[PDB]
């Protein structure tokens, strides 16, 4: 009777460790990028039904050693069942470092509405720093996990491009030219939500004319400079 | 060097600068001949 | 935050944040401590309830709230509560310069 | 080495005149068309020259 | 034609092995030695590894066919083998052709060969920069003259085959501020040594 009830109770446990490990998943595979709360919501969700499958996960455990008669088959249901805590215990750790995320793109957010040339530059350092010692901290887990650590990556691309504004090394002229290439509504130095608006241009799909855009603003502001040298020496 | 009083050398990146050569070479050799096989086999089946 | 003065105040401020954490902060590493807990605990208290919104901190003025959360367990001092009951502890201090100590502590269960 | 040259630029060009020419004319027209009999005879002559 | 290609594909395999081997190190060797690296240590070697050589290729065949051979007869290319086999060497160079020429053969040839704006530029020229830095935006090819040894720090960034690729335009960092560099430029370096 034990083997009986266990294997009926076994094919349970093994359901039951599979929706776990899917809504685990679920909440690794879903990114806030920007969403916040919504996200801490769905964790704590999750936390409740991990909670009632430990629960029914116990009511097995229970119902084999009741049975006794040392059955394997008692035993590997509850190794399957240990599996999905496990990997819940992995989403738990996810869905923390996407919180940590989303405390550093909130702060990003705050610093394009201060904006500042020298603020921005000093931001764009720190939080590059900051940035890539998070992604390294990121390792095994579930799979899905790439997913978040392109956005992480995506983060820095635009992180570079805030200190080139900083420097003010390109004119209006120099941002037009450019602007003309990019397509792009916003200019140089248009308001304080543009860094929301440089994220519609793909850092990836426009960091090469960005990038090449930045470098002859570069050459521009040294030849430039010789040439205010050179009428201050006349002057 | 010991025959005559000539100075030659070799580095690594002398050696890292041909295996990379080789693989360009041996592409564009092979992609004039991919290019020259098709338009017979192309024409080849159409004769055919 | 809820700013404890016990191991009383240390558990009641834990029992209080039963949703997310309350990590009781009994003592510091010396050095002035009382002016650098209330100021770590406002930049904290925006990267703890306004930016991860996951955990409070209740600097336990001056008593022995650690080591009797550490006895109520059997698992400065941090007592990390999860409904008023122990879950988590860890000693160790730091200096004037606690963001390596802090980065340090982010994160464990 | 010329001749060499020249004779293997003429066969090339006889070659794509026989892919565009056949593949353009119909099989009612082929049979009995006069540019496709005269391009065989020069191609054969051509190769053993 | 097509079973002779298939058996062509293989056998161009094989062969641009020692065509690359050949190009990339021999080239400072004399006559002897240069015969003595490919004919008697390499093409032995890769028949017994059975790479699918084609059967009796020799460099000069292999790298450079013989409607090219005729041109260089033209341009004051001498038929011994050692200047046949420099001659392709330059031509499908990888590194810059550096070269050791008492009594100007291999000058001669290069004016033959490039007859049209190669700008003959010794480091001596007193605005050398300028004249390199504005061939290299927009030029056919520059030979430098003298060159003996110890090559100008200046030149150091330019011999570097790496070119920066900023977008659309491609620009190289020559000097103190860097200049646009056009495709098809060539940089040839005789040493009278």
């Amino acid at each position: 009777i034990i083997p009986l009830q266990a294997e009926e109770t076994q094919n349970i446990k093994r359901d039951l460790d599979i929706f776990m490990k899917e809504v685990e998943s679920f909440r690794k595979e879903f990114m806030q990028k920007s969403m916040g709360y919504e996200n801490i919501n769905n964790a704590y969700d999750t936390i409740m039904v991990y909670y009632h499958k430990l629960t029914a996960i116990e009511g097995r455990a229970l119902e084999y050693n009741n049975l006794e008669k040392l059955f394997e088959l008692q035993k590997s249901n509850y190794k399957q069942l240990k599996d999905c805590m496990n990997d819940l215990k992995n989403l738990k750790t996810m869905w923390d470092a996407i919180a940590l995320i989303h405390f550093q793109y909130n702060d990003w957010k705050t610093k394009p509405w201060r904006q500042i040339k020298a603020d921005i530059l000093l931001d764009t350092n720190k939080t590059l720093g900051t940035q890539i010692k998070n992604l390294p901290k990121e390792i095994r887990n579930f799979k899905g996990y790439n997913v978040i650590v392109e956005k992480v990556k995506n983060m820095g691309t635009v992180l570079p491009l805030v200190s080139a504004l900083h420097s003010e090394f390109m004119e209006d002229r120099h941002w037009s030219q450019l602007k003309q290439i990019t397509g792009t509504v916003f200019d140089h130095n248009s308001l304080s939500f543009y860094f929301e608006d440089i994220l519609a241009l793909n850092l990836y799909k426009y960091e090469n004319t960005v990038n090449e855009i930045v470098d002859v603003a570069q050459k521009e502001a040294k030849i430039e400079k010789k040439l205010k040298n050179i009428e201050q020496w006349w002057s | 060097l010991k025959l005559e009083r000539r100075y030659n050398y070799t580095t690594p990146k002398s050696f890292l600068e041909l295996i990379d050569f080789y693989k360009k070479l041996l592409t564009e050799k092979r992609e004039t001949i991919q290019r020259q096989i098709q338009r017979y086999e192309m024409g080849l089946n159409i004769l055919a | 935050t809820t700013t404890v003065t016990s191991e009383d105040h240390f558990m009641t401020f834990y029992n209080e944040n039963n949703k997310k954490l309350i990590v009781v902060d009994v003592y510091p590493g010396w050095s002035g401590p009382c002016t650098a807990m209330y100021p770590t605990y406002n930049q904290l208290m925006i990267s703890i309830d306004d930016f991860e919104k996951r955990i409070d901190i209740l600097l336990l003025d001056q008593d022995k709230l650690v080591t009797y959360k550490n006895d109520k367990f059997h698992a400065p001092k941090f007592l990390f509560i999860s409904e008023g009951k122990i879950i988590d502890e860890v000693l160790g201090t730091n200096i004037p310069v606690f963001i390596e100590k802090v980065n340090k502590y982010i994160p464990l269960s | 080495v010329k001749k060499q040259n020249e004779y293997a630029v003429t066969l090339d060009k006889l070659e794509s005149d026989l892919l565009q020419s056949l593949s353009e004319a119909d099989p009612a027209t082929i049979l009995d068309n006069t540019e496709l009999i005269q391009n065989l005879d020069k191609t054969k002559k051509t190769t053993i020259e | 034609n097509v079973k002779f290609l298939k058996e062509n594909i293989k056998s161009m395999i094989g062969d641009s092995l020692l065509a690359s081997a050949f190009v990339s190190y021999i080239g400072a060797f004399s006559a002897k030695l240069r015969l003595e690296l490919w004919k008697n240590t390499w093409l032995p070697d890769i028949i017994e590894k059975g790479i699918p050589i084609t059967e009796g290729i020799e460099p000069l065949k292999i790298l450079t066919t013989e409607a090219i051979k005729s041109k260089w007869k033209n341009e004051g290319l001498p038929a011994d083998p050692m200047s046949l086999e420099n001659a392709a060497i330059i031509t499908a160079c990888a590194r810059w052709p550096l070269i050791i020429d008492p009594q100007l053969q291999g000058s001669t040839w290069i004016r033959g060969k490039q007859g049209e704006n190669l700008t003959t530029i010794s480091l001596s020229q007193p605005k050398w920069l300028g004249a390199l830095t504005s061939s290299i935006s927009s030029g056919r090819a520059v030979l430098i003259e003298g060159i003996q040894q110890e090559i100008d720090a200046t030149l150091d960034p330019l011999l570097q085959r790496a070119v920066k690729k900023n977008g659309n335009q491609l620009q190289l960092e020559i000097g103190g501020d860097p200049i646009d560099y056009d495709p098809n430029f060539k940089l040839f370096l005789m040493t009278k040594l």
